[PDB]
């Protein structure tokens, strides 16, 4: 549905 | 030393951005970075609260994760997740009943996949060995 939406989701789960 | 902690548990590796970066580079070269991206996507999805204001974003996100990693049964994540697990996820998507933990089982299966093959291979890889 959107790589950009997935990227935002993935970023929110990163450490720090 | 961080690099030493990464060899003690996958959770330690994935809790360090340098570790994540190195590991993803390794996975990318091995053609399976989707395993890690999916793992983080499930975590990111789950932390979104199921309130009215987030409803539309959550549905679009659930669909996105489903479409890229679960839909076509040919991608590496899809190949490494169980039929019944994917069935349940598809049902949540179609019914629009998307509980925050709906991808939990799939995430666990993918986590096991990494622990079983790529994680160990990473710890014995040139990339890791060189970094240390």
């Amino acid at each position: 549905s959107e790589d950009d939406l997935l990227q935002e989701c993935i970023s929110s789960a990163m450490p720090k | 030393p961080p690099y030493l902690k990464w060899a003690e548990s996958l959770h330690s590796l994935l809790d360090d951005q340098d570790g994540i970066s190195l590991f993803r580079t390794f996975l990318k070269q091995e053609g399976c970075a989707d395993l890690l991206d999916f793992w983080f996507a499930c975590t990111g999805f789950r932390k979104l609260e199921p309130c009215d204001s987030n409803e539309e974003k959550r549905l679009k996100l659930a669909r996105a994760i489903y479409r890229k990693y679960i839909l076509d049964n040919n991608g590496i994540v899809s190949r490494q997740t169980k039929p019944a697990t994917k069935s349940f996820i598809k049902g949540c998507i179609m019914k629009q009943l998307i509980d925050p933990a709906m991808f939990d089982q799939a995430q666990t299966e993918i986590q096991a996949t990494m622990e079983e093959n790529t994680y160990p291979s990473f710890l014995k890889s040139d990339i890791y060995l060189e970094y240390t």
